[PDB]
This record gives structure tokens, sequence and C-alpha cells, in this order.
RNA sequence: GAUCUGGUUGAUUCUGCCAGUAGUCAUAUGCUUGUUUCAAGGACUUAGCCAUGC
RNA sequence: AGCCAGUGAUGGCCGUGUAGUGGACUGCCAUGGCGUUGACGGGAGCGGGGGAUUAGGGUUCGAUUCCGGAGAGGGAGCCUGAGAAAUAGCUACCACUUCUACGGAGGGCAGCAGGCGCGCAAAUUGCCCAAUGUCGAAAAAAUACGAUGAGGCAGCGAAAAGAAAUAGAGCCGACCGUGUGGUUGUUUUCAAUGGGGGAUACUCAAACCCAUUCAAUAUCGAGUAACAAUUGGAGGACAAGUCUGGUGCCAGCACCCGCGGUAAUUCCAGCUCCAAAAGCGUAUAUUAAUGCUGUUGCUGUUAAAGGGUUCGUAG
């Protein structure tokens, strides 16, 4: 809040540990440090794609 | 590109750009209240301009008009929860005579001046601009505040201020560091 | 013909600017007029103020 | 006095329609030959070459030069006489440069005791005379 | 509705409809018409000059859409 | 905000146009620019020509 | 001022093609259809929802985010699909064009970012599927991560729009006017605050900007506030000098009237002042000024303007 000590955030509460990780999302679990570890960068992988359409088997 | 976000404009130049007459009566109003540019004057000329403009076309509509009973409250209670018209008139043809120095009344640099808590109309503004002033416990940090009539006895010192309860400003400070 | 152009330009001597305190900017500018024309001068009920009046000089 | 007809909106519009050829404001805004005859294509600057220097007397009642240059315009390979303003000034013309020009008011009258002279020369070399003037900025 | 115009062709026949428009400028009218071909069954036999009420059809001909019904 | 002013005569009252004046998510150019919020951005001329990647 | 008919123009009759009606099309028959209430031809132009200006009536703009239509260098044909006469589908011709071993083979940015040219004139060869949606044989989770320059995010950006700093209180002399009360510099304290910089950190899909905070035992900082406001003007219209030097119908200003020929209220400068201010000049177009396009609401004896006189049809 503007010029105040006041701050407002939103709250979720999981009944288990298991449910907590089937349901949030992976940047959230991120947050805490136990998410999946990452991913090539997408250039790369359209890079690829259209490569592997010049060719067959 | 693709936006949906809506803007407007607040204020206007008046014709005929040098008139003896409009120069100084307008100089008066700004040092008397200590504003900074013609500006902020020739804002309250319009908000003015369209209070006055909706109440002459509802005056016009006859008496029990659906539109008329249902706007004309709506304009009056505006106008006396605001502070420009006291309580006693109420006929709706009060409007039409409010002048500018009305509408400037309630400006908070003009208020906090008026309840005595600074030496003059510009210090009111520096204290205001500088985070010291709270109406009802919120910091409130801009001069153009238009103070409502149920926030009067609110306006106080604020806590994080100096001047409060708060800590050592910065003159304080840095001659303890020194 | 064009052989003179610029002829006053160049002939002119040359002056330089003062040095002087910076006015007030902003409000405080707006300030300074109100009391340099409203106040500090005494000439009331007469209005015959003038903004800029030079000395005597006229030979 | 006129038409008043209740039923006459056809006579109306229809005198309206031929009467509206009469003013010369609203005629030049319909008819398509002004743009034509204008050097610049209906715009407010255009680009040319500096051709030659030329100095041009005042009209009667004044006695001067003007100091104006003969200019070949680029889009349309057009030629203008344009008027340099301010005192000096022709000194960073030169000759075979390239400079942007404006109208000078009044769109496409003459202005003042200049005959028949109705554009200005506002860049030189893409840095703007008046800048030049002031010394705010060095010829490239 | 409208008033019958000519009759030269066969099984059919033209009417003319008359109607105002009003310019808002003006406040005033004028008038306008507008020309429509139609159908007409031997059952009718009207004379230019009269008046007929016409219904919507399917398309008949290139221009032909609407068909004679009560002849008055 | 339902407003006007300078130029025809030795002076006057007119018709009448030139010039002034305020805007424009209206374009461009000049000079000058501390903070923050919201924002349009190769239509105008050439539906002109296009390397490379998606 | 006339338009339409060999070779379809307006209608009729059985037919054929289509998904279907139809002159859409074949054969035969009739002579019709449209037009001064402006047809036919020519010019400018994608429609609309809407923007600007606003006593009222109006004038003007609308390529552009929503809806509709059309196109994929130019122009024609067609396969597969329920649906295309599709351009990141195919075939050919016309203009420019790439590689080659000279036998041949290709190319289509008015999609995204970028280059040349054109011009008065317009941004990065960035990150991501977190949100909003589409497609799909798909919910998410694992011994197991759908694509998506549609879309969103940040860089450049005074098009334009909203808030808003550049200082506030006093002290002591010197004063200025007026009649003892604002005031104008000279010395000098005394607090306050953000441009600036840094996180226990928030945001974020990851970074950035806001919003918090200079101890919570425990956290940097204006005083010739060098943290220094500009752009246009001072004869009139139009606010503001009968100031001081230079030039001498020259140089120049001047939107209009005008200024300059030795005392320039107008040029080139210094000093003051005025407007509005992080803004302010100039050019072009357009709206109001304009009762100078007049329906509301003009003028026609002499200023521009009543036909030479009668008859007369549409209106
Ligand atoms: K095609
Ligand atoms: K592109
Ligand atoms: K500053
Ligand atoms: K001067
Ligand atoms: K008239
Ligand atoms: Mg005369
Ligand atoms: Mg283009
Ligand atoms: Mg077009
Ligand atoms: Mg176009
Ligand atoms: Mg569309
Ligand atoms: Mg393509
Ligand atoms: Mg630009
Ligand atoms: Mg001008
Ligand atoms: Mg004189
Ligand atoms: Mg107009
Ligand atoms: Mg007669
Ligand atoms: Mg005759
Ligand atoms: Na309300
Ligand atoms: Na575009
Ligand atoms: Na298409
Ligand atoms: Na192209
Ligand atoms: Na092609
Ligand atoms: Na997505
Ligand atoms: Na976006
Ligand atoms: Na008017
Ligand atoms: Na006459």
């Amino acid at each position: 809040k503007f010029g105040g000590g006041k701050t407002t955030g939103f709250g979720l509460i999981y009944d288990d540990l298991a449910a907590m990780k089937r349901i949030e999302p992976n940047y959230r679990k991120a947050r805490l440090g136990m998410g999946k570890k990452k991913l090539p960068a997408r250039k790369s992988v359209k890079e690829r794609r259209n490569r592997n359409k010049k060719i067959r088997g | 590109m693709r936006n949906y976000n809506n803007f407007n404009r607040v204020w206007k130049a008046p014709r005929r750009p040098f008139e003896k007459e409009r120069l100084d009566r307008e100089m008066k109003l700004c040092g008397q209240y200590g504003l900074r540019c013609k500006r902020e004057i020739w804002r309250v000329n319009m908000t003015l301009s369209k209070m006055r403009r909706t109440a002459r076309l509802l005056l016009t509509l006859p008496e029990n008009h659906p539109r008329r009973l249902l706007e004309g409250s709506a304009i009056m209670r505006r106008c006396h929860g605001y502070g420009f018209l006291d309580e006693d008139k109420d006929k709706l043809d009060y409007v039409l005579s409010l002048t500018v120095p009305d509408i400037l009344e309630r400006r908070l640099q003009t208020v906090v001046f008026k309840h005595g808590l600074a030496k003059s109309v510009h210090h009111s503004r520096v204290l205001i601009q500088q985070r010291h002033i709270a109406v009802a416990k919120q910091i409130v940090t801009i001069p153009s505040f238009i103070v409502r009539v149920s926030s009067e006895h609110h306006i106080a010192f604020a806590d994080a201020s100096p001047f409060g309860n708060g800590r050592p400003g910065r003159v304080k400070r840095v001659k303890r560091n020194a | 013909s064009l052989a003179r152009a610029g002829k006053v330009k160049n002939q002119t001597p040359k002056v330089s600017k003062q040095e002087k305190k910076k006015q007030p900017r902003g409000r405080a500018f707006k300030r300074l007029k109100y009391t340099q024309r409203y106040l500090a001068k005494t000439l009331k009920a007469g209005e015959k103020l003038r903004m800029n009046k030079q000395p005597p000089g006229k030979a | 006095t006129k038409t008043n007809g209740q039923h006459a909106a056809r006579k109306l519009v229809r005198l309206r329609r031929k009467n509206r050829w009469a003013d010369k404001g609203w005629k030049k805004s319909h008819t398509f030959v002004a743009q034509k005859a204008n050097p610049f294509g209906g715009s407010s600057h255009a680009k040319g070459i500096v051709l030659e220097k030329i100095g041009v007397g005042a009209k009667q009642p004044n006695s001067a030069i003007r100091k104006c240059v003969r200019v070949q315009l680029i889009k349309n390979d057009k030629k203008i006489i344009a008027f340099v303003p301010n005192d000096g000034c022709l000194h960073f013309i030169e000759e075979n440069d390239e400079v942007l020009v404006s109208g000078f008011g009044r769109s496409g009258h003459a202005v003042g005791d200049i005959p028949g002279v109705r554009f200005k020369i506002v860049k030189v070399s893409s840095v703007g005379l008046y800048a030049l003037y002031r010394q705010k900025k060095e010829k490239p | 509705r409208g008033v019958v115009h000519s009759t030269k062709m066969r099984r059919s026949i033209v009417i003319r409809r008359n109607y105002l428009h009003f310019i808002r400028k003006y406040q005033r009218y004028q008038k306008r018409h507008r020309n429509i071909t139609v159908h007409c069954s031997p059952c009718f036999d009207p004379k230019p000059g009269d008046e007929v009420v016409v219904g919507q059809c399917r398309p008949l001909s290139k221009t032909i859409r609407y068909n004679v019904l009560q002849v008055v």
C-alpha cells in the first residue's frame, strides 16, 4: 500500500505435499527450489524442426 | 497496439490571449492561493463549466421529469458532500452561482493552511508534497486533493513523519553520523 | 550586388553578458511577481503603476 | 421572399450546390488544379538543389536587395525562387548544396515587398539555418 | 402497394411507387419514386392507373420478385 | 463564452476583402528538456524490390 | 442527354447446368426495359460503428485495434476436402531474379523482425508460452515437459494524454515606498524532502519499472541548494521601455499597417520587463471566428447582382 505499512496478497493451502506437487504450477515450485530443471532455448528446438523436414527416416 | 485504455483532456487555453483585465484577475488568484501555473486555474474552469452545463439542461427540463429527479438529486449530493454548497441551499439553482474560489477553497493545500498546521499557503504545499499529512490515517501527497465535508476533523500529521511520531529526519540523521 | 551581405552584424562591437544570481523558478517565480506588483509598493487608489519605467534620458 | 415550400427541398439543395462554386476558398479545395500548379504537391516542405544565388530588389516605397537563391526541386524538377532570412546567412548556403524549403505564409501568395517570392530556406545540408545563425551548430 | 404503370408484357406488369423523402438540413420533403416489375396471373385484369397489392416470391426472372394479389 | 480587432479619406458614415486570433489521438521541421503513470508508431510516395532465421 | 438487342437487352414456353431459384445457359416466341424525381459517361474514394469543432442549426475527417468486403508481383485455370477456384497448394504464360559441373534445378515478407529505394515523413535481425484463445489421438503427475512472431512481456519513442520538483521558516544591518504596518539585500541557523544509491527484499514465466525502507541489537546523502529553465517578444492589433551603444533607404526587420536617407519607441547588441512554462517557435492542411454560402439566417435604385417583353410544360 502507498505510504503505509500494509501489504496484500493471495494464499493457497493444500491438504498434503503430494497434492501440492500435482497441482502447483512449475514456476511456483521453482520459487521454493524444487521444480523441474530446465529446457533448451526455444530457438534451437524450432531450428531442428525445420532441418528435419528435409530428411526421412 | 490492440489496446483499449482511455484518456482525455482536463483543461483548455482561453481565447483572446492578452486581456489586461483577465491577466490581473488570474494573477491575483495565483499569488494568493500559491499556485504553480495557470493550468491549475484552467482546470477549475472546465470542471465548473460541466456542472453549470448539466444544471442548465436540467433546469430547462420540467419539474417531476424522471431524468430531472434522479440527476438533480445526484448533483446536489455531490455538491453538498464535497463542500461546494452549504446544506441550506438545495434548490439546484445555487449550482450556477458557484464561482472559482469556491472550488479552490476545498483544495488540500488550502485546508491545511486554514486548520493552522502551516505558517503560510506555500508552506502547506511543501508539507503535502513531502509526505507529512494524513487525511484518514492515509498519507496524501497531492495538493489538488479535494477534501470532503466528512473528513476535515480527521486531517492531522502522519505517524511516519518526523513531526509526528516517526524517526528523526534527514538533518538529524546526518548530524548524528557527523 | 551581393558584395555587402551581413555587413551590419559584422560591424557591431562585441559586448558580453553579465553574471547574475539565478531567479527562483516554478511556483517560487509566480510568488515573486505577486509581491512584486501587488505588494512592496503602496501606490493605492491610483492604479498608476508602470511595469517598466525608464530613467529620463531623451537627448 | 425566397422559396418556402415544405415540399421544396429539391429546389433548395440544387440552389446551394450551384452557388457554392462562387467563393474562391471553397473552390480551391475541390478542384485539383491548385495542386498541379503548386510546386509542392500539397506538402508542407520540399527538398531541392541550389542552382545560383540571386539578388532581387524590393518594391517601390522600400529600397533594398533581398538575397534569394534559385532552387531546383528534386521530386519533380521544378524551379522556384526562395528567400534566405536573417542577417548574413547567405555565406552559409554555397552552390550545389541541398536545402529544405518551406512556405512563406499566406499559402502561395507573395509576402512583403519581395516581388513574386513565396518560399523560404529552412535547412542547408540538413543542419538548420537558424541554428547556424545562433551558432548552436557547425556546418558539416 | 403501388400503381400499375405499364401492361405491355405478357403475364407481367410494371408498378410505380411514390413516396416522400425528408432532408434534415432544410426540414422539408421531396418526391421520389421507384419502379418494380411483377408477375400478374390471368385471374386478374388490371388497367393502367389501378392499385395493386403484391407479395414477395422466389426469383421468377432477372428482375421479377413479386406477385399480384387482390387488384383493386 | 451566443465577444471580436488593424489596413481605402484632409476628416466622416458604408460595402468588401486582405491581415490578426483559438483549437486539431494532425503531420513534418527548429530550439530546449529532472521524476512518474498511460500510450500511437513505413497508410500518405512506390499494392516498389528484397539477403538470412522463424 | 439519351442508354440497352448481330454475340441477352425486358418478358413468355417446354428444356439443360447448379446444392438450389434465376436470361446463369441452348432452341423457339413477343417487343420490350431505363431516363431532367438526372439515366449513360467522367473525377475523387474500401463501407459502417465513430473522431475534431460546438449557443442551436451545421462543416469536416474516418488507411488504422470491433463488424463486413477484397487481395497476396501482374492476370487465368484446377485437385483434395463438409467447406477453397486456397498462395508458407499445384499448372502455364508476362516482368525482374539465384545456383550450376551448362545436362538442369529453383524463387513470391501488403505474417514477424531486418535491408535498398522513395520521399517533408515513421522503432529491436529481443524474451516467453505465465495470461487470453485455436488446433489436436491432448486434464495435471510421475521410470515420462504438445506446438503457436495469434498472443503477451521488455528496448527505441516530447504523436498525443494524466500527476507533478527547481525550495519553507525565521534571525541581524542596509533600506524602498506608505503611515508602522507586506516589502526590497547582508549574515546566519534549522529543520524537511526527493533527483542521485543500496536491499531482509518485493514483483516477474525470467529480468525491468512502480509500491515499501535508510534499523527491527544493528543501514548513505544540496547552501555562491554548479542538483544553475527555456522558447518567443516589448509602435498598433496585443501584455510589456518616451533606457544605452552601432549602422545610415545600406545591412536588415515586417504574417497586415509600416521602420531604416546621422537623435531608428520597429534593424544588430547590453540592461530591464511581459506572456506560458518542460515546454515553446515555424510551415502546410482543416474547424470556429464567417449572418463572407444564409433551412434557422444574406444581398440585388446608386456599392457585385431583376432576364428586353409576353406565352408555357415538368415542378
Ligand atoms: K489464388
Ligand atoms: K515486414
Ligand atoms: K533543474
Ligand atoms: K531591442
Ligand atoms: K453579403
Ligand atoms: Mg475608395
Ligand atoms: Mg507503402
Ligand atoms: Mg484507392
Ligand atoms: Mg491509399
Ligand atoms: Mg478487418
Ligand atoms: Mg509469404
Ligand atoms: Mg516522425
Ligand atoms: Mg503568423
Ligand atoms: Mg520613428
Ligand atoms: Mg471555416
Ligand atoms: Mg425589367
Ligand atoms: Mg433575350
Ligand atoms: Na455519485
Ligand atoms: Na499499420
Ligand atoms: Na483470398
Ligand atoms: Na511486393
Ligand atoms: Na505467382
Ligand atoms: Na498459451
Ligand atoms: Na501485446
Ligand atoms: Na456565428
Ligand atoms: Na451595379
